[PDB]
RNA sequence: AAACUCCAGUUGACACAAAAUAGACUACGAAAGUGGCUUUAACAUAUCUGAACACACAAUAGCUAAGACCCAAACUGGGAUUAGAUACCCCACUAUGCUUAGCCCUAAACCUCAACAGUUAAAUCAACAAAACUGCUCGCCAGAACACUACGAGCCACAGCUUAAAACUCAAAG
């Protein structure tokens, strides 16, 4: 799927979050998830490159509260 | 095996019978021998697993086709 | 002959454990391919005869490196049989 | 029709190629303390690329490094060079245990 | 890792000449060898020695 | 093409190994060598005992004279450094550098062989 | 296979080569 | 691009008139073709 | 044969080459290279001096000339190595494959045939 | 310090020492172990005679040479000469693959002699003279 | 046992011989072959197929001539074994293995699987072996044995090689 991309993205430069997956409830939302919609939602407003896009997505979540411990 | 137990639970709930136990040879190809002249054989055989424990066609498949008895299975 | 003596194959003696220190001499000539090179030589093994012992060396080696891959593959299911009685 | 449906790409979670120590870099006979690094402290035996890790490139440059190294006067044959006894050991062998 | 098999054995589309010569086909069977039996040794030939010098000089 | 000679000399005083140093690079031009560079290796212990010129050295001054030579004057070059009695060695190779190492994308790997044997029920 | 075709052949070639040589 | 710098490099290359001062140069320096790799792919040049 | 101050092919329209340095001229020339090098400029005067486009370099014409500089490679070397078996192969191979060319070239332009013979001196011989 | 089984380079300096003397200087017992016989040498650092011992000059014969007691026997008999002459730690170089490689080192700890260092030594040509035939049998 | 004791061990000097490890790599070459180091020359063909004989090659053994000597080693001699032992085992030593210059042209020279171009669907397929096939071309084969033979012919080959039958015999051989 086209959001396998930006899944990628967001693995190797956070990783998975300490959160944990529930793969028994159908309706769960990972981290990475989360991030995959609100990066799909600031792709609509115009933004056509990727590496702007990403950071703006990232600074997004961190003022809602989510934590974004990357590698480094 | 495991849910032989399950399965076996299952049959005897709606009326039906259950085999989940080591298919010995010539249960369905020689039953006039092995249960007696006048035994009636099933008319209808689900396969729940179709393979046996070394991941190969459970033999009944085949006999099933041979003694022309139609099959379901998962 | 013309290299320095006492560096090449020279293993020291620790607290007078001469047993210990010749396993481990013992040890870095066979891991090095010295000893059963030194037996090889003893009479001359002829081309066609080296051939056929390499090619039957190299076929064991990996038989037998997918046999063990295969047996630690399973090991974990060596386990007790969860179903007893089934 | 549907906008769920599968697209084709290439696996975007393929990792990187694997890369030998030694990938990139040039492989020089005069460089000795590196070329020790794959020989038999003991008897200078070069070990084999199941031991070095090296890919079959690099160690075929190796080898035919040490080869030059050892016959115009830069390397010893029969044992590992003393000075490059306490280099990093990079080859997966150990021979006290 | 196990050695390579591609381009090893003799087949129809290998061009080049067989590296191996397998006498029984490279296949995995279902049995292991049976644990083999070790060839004994002669014991106490230091001891026995010890006592055969001394039983010499005595 | 571009060469390099690898030179161990005879440990010898400076006085001495400038002179053979000099004989040397002067035998390469007369060749019609273009020398670019003379690079000091420094004096060391030999890996092992060599024996030239009805002597035994235990130590020597390497020596590295990148250059430029038409190809046949690698053999003519060879004979001179064999009748020196100040070279303990003498090896001309093409220079490393002129070489390109092509990049490498890394390790491929290689699943294993299938369908070696027919899979008829033996 | 066995030898046995190769084995007659061998005599063969055996007993001319000896043949050859008496005479 | 090659021409070019082929030109400023010959302007070093050793000649009969600086062959005697440069083989002083020579026996002065020290060129060191030695260094070490790690496991982790990093050249750990000698520390002399 | 080329002069040996001859520079090589791909140093030879490069502006400026003629004010360089004299030593520079040498390092870039003949004399400093290979044979091969001197084989590509053999190959280049036949192409100027024969073909018509000296650039198409899959014409029968120019397979012929360069399979000529070849040839006369594997004379030179086995002049020297006259036990070098692998290489007295891959002369009388080449020579075949020039005759064959050289047959169909006659069999469809005659014309440049002619050409090809007498610039590389060459005389077709009809087989037994 | 942790223990070095890499022996001490001879020109470097060292620590070690064993009764005041330095590894260079420690003598040495060369075993020549064969296939059917076994030779003890001890020479000092500067290759001067100390003892021999071998299984024949110990009276084994023929095939009773090949065997380990008889090489143990020419370790205690090269270690008992050796130590008449001073020699108390000595440095083993083998040679060969025979029944009595080990078995005579043996015999030179129980004579007395004290085993600092174990150098092999068996000639290995790197390509060398073409070995006998094999034997049919 | 014979043999050696003009022997053996350490150390030093020291090949016209042979090329540990790398190589668990699978490359190069038409095949035969090719695995120590360096340098020079150098690995045909822009459709394919195309020769017992034309052309050029062709392991080992062998021949002719001149050299080389570590080791190995047909033959031979000695020791042992055995009913005998013209063998297997031990020792010694030669032709020969090497170099140079010419021959000889053979191999289970077999990966016994021809070159080129394609296929994995159908009847997949006697058996075994290394799954079954299509197009196209050259080479080859038509019971066993006689027979890697006879004769003829060609060949630096002359106890040779290549090509290669028939008569009598059998009802099998494979
Ligand atoms: S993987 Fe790149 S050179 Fe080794
Ligand atoms: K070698
Ligand atoms: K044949
Ligand atoms: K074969
Ligand atoms: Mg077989
Ligand atoms: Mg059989
Ligand atoms: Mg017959
Ligand atoms: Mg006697
Ligand atoms: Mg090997
Ligand atoms: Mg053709
Ligand atoms: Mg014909
Ligand atoms: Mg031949
Ligand atoms: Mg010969
Ligand atoms: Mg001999
Ligand atoms: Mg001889
Ligand atoms: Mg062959
Ligand atoms: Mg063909
Ligand atoms: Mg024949
Ligand atoms: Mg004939
Ligand atoms: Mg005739």
């Amino acid at each position: 799927y086209h959001e396998d991309r930006i899944r990628a993205k967001f693995y190797s430069v956070y990783g998975s979050g300490q959160r944990a997956f529930d793969l028994f409830n159908p309706n769960f939302k990972s981290t990475c998830q989360r991030f995959v919609e609100k990066y799909t939602e600031l792709q609509k407003l115009g933004e056509t490159d990727e590496e702007k896009l990403f950071v703006e997505t990232g600074k997004a979540l961190l003022a809602e509260g989510v934590i974004l411990r990357r590698v480094g | 095996r495991q849910f032989s137990y399950l399965i076996e639970n299952m049959a005897r709930d709606c009326g039906e019978y259950a085999h989940t136990r080591y298919f010995r040879g010539g249960m369905l190809t020689n039953a006039r021998l092995l249960f007696g002249p006048t035994v009636r054989l099933p008319d209808l055989i689900i396969f729940l697993h179709t393979l046996n424990n070394i991941f190969e066609p459970h033999v009944a498949v085949r006999d099933a086709a041979k003694m022309n008895i139609p099959t379901v299975g998962i | 002959a013309k290299h320095l003596k006492f560096i090449a194959r020279t293993v020291m003696v620790q607290e007078g454990n001469v047993e210990s220190a010749y396993r481990t001499l013992n040890r870095i000539l066979t891991m090095d391919g010295l000893i059963e090179d030194i037996k090889h030589r003893r009479y001359y093994e002829k081309p066609c005869r080296r051939r056929q012992r390499e090619s039957y060396e190299r076929c064991r080696r990996i038989y037998n490196m997918e046999m063990a891959r295969k047996i630690n593959f399973l090991m974990r299911k060596n386990r007790a049989d969860p179903w007893q009685g089934c | 029709s549907n906008e769920d449906l599968p697209i084709s790409m290439e696996n975007p979670y393929k990792e990187p190629l694997k890369k030998c120590i030694l990938c990139g870099k040039h492989v020089d006979y005069k460089n000795v303390q590196l070329l020790s690094q794959f020989v038999s402290p003991f008897t200078g035996c070069i070990y084999g690329r199941h031991i070095t890790g090296l890919c079959g490139k690099k160690q075929k440059e190796i080898t035919k490094a040490i080869k030059r190294a050892q016959i115009m006067g830069f390397m010893p044959v029969t044992y590992k060079d003393p000075a490059y006894l306490k280099d990093p050991k990079v080859c997966n062998i150990r021979y006290r245990e | 890792a196990t050695p390579s098999l591609r381009g090893r054995l003799a087949r129809f589309g290998n061009p080049r000449k067989p590296v191996l010569k397998p006498n029984k086909p490279l296949i995995l069977a279902n049995r292991v060898g049976e644990r083999r039996r070790e060839k004994g040794e002669a014991t106490c030939i230091t001891e026995m020695s010890v006592m055969m010098a001394c039983w010499k000089q005595n | 093409p571009r060469y390099e000679l690898a030179l161990i000399l005879k440990a010898m005083q400076r006085p001495e190994t400038a002179a053979t140093l000099k004989r040397t690079i002067e035998a390469l031009m007369d060749r019609g060598a273009i020398v670019r560079d003379l690079e000091n290796l420094g004096e060391r212990a030999l890996p092992y005992r060599i024996s030239a010129h009805s002597q035994q050295h235990n130590r020597g001054g390497y020596f590295l004279v990148d250059f430029y030579a038409p190809t046949a004057a690698v053999e003519s070059m060879v004979e001179h450094l064999s009748r020196d009695i100040d070279v303990i060695r003498g090896n001309i190779v093409k220079h490393p550098l002129t070489q390109e190492l092509k990049e490498c994308e890394g390790i491929v790997p290689v699943p294993l062989a299938e369908k070696l044997y027919s899979t008829k029920k033996r | 296979k066995n030898v046995l075709k190769i084995r007659r052949r061998k005599m063969n070639h055996h007993k001319y080569r000896k043949l050859v040589k008496k005479t | 691009r090659e021409v070019l710098q082929l030109q400023e490099e010959v302007k070093n290359f050793i000649t009969r008139e600086n062959l005697e001062a440069r083989v002083e140069a020579a026996l002065d320096s020290r060129k060191n073709y030695n260094w070490a790799i790690t496991r982790e792919g990093l050249v750990v040049r000698p520390q002399r | 044969d080329p002069p040996p101050s001859t520079l090589l092919k791909d140093y030879q329209n490069v502006p400026g080459i003629e004010k360089v340095d004299d030593v520079v001229k040498r390092l870039l020339s003949l004399e400093m290279a290979n044979k091969k090098e001197m084989l590509k400029i053999k190959q280049e005067q036949f192409m100027k001096k024969i073909v018509a486009n000296p650039e198409d370099t899959r014409s029968l014409e120019a397979r012929i000339i360069a399979l000529s500089v070849k040839i006369r490679s594997y004379e030179e070397h086995l002049e020297k190595h006259r036990k070098d078996k692998a290489h007295k192969r891959y002369l009388l191979m080449s020579i075949d494959q020039r005759k064959k060319m050289l047959k169909n070239l006659r069999n469809t332009n005659y014309d440049v045939f002619e050409k090809i013979c007498w610039g590389l001196g060459i005389e077709y011989t009809f087989p037994p | 310090t942790k223990f070095s089984i890499y022996p001490p380079i001879p020109g470097e300096e060292s620590s070690l020492r064993w009764a005041g003397k330095k590894f260079e200087e420690i003598p040495i017992a060369h075993i020549k172990a064969s296939h059917n016989n076994t030779q003890i040498q001890v020479v000092s650092a500067s290759n001067e005679p100390l003892a021999f011992a071998s299984c024949g000059t110990e009276g084994f014969r023929n095939a009773k040479k090949g065997t380990g007691i008889a090489a143990q026997t020419a370790g205690i008999a090269a270690a008992a000469r050796a130590k008449q002459k001073g020699v108390i730690h000595i440095r083993v170089v083998v040679k060969g693959l025979g029944p009595g490689r080990l078995s005579a080192m043996h015999g030179l700890i129980m004579g007395g002699l004290e085993v600092i260092s174990i150098t092999d030594n068996t000639p290995i040509p790197h390509x060398g003279c073409r070995p006998r035939k094999a034997r049919k049998l």
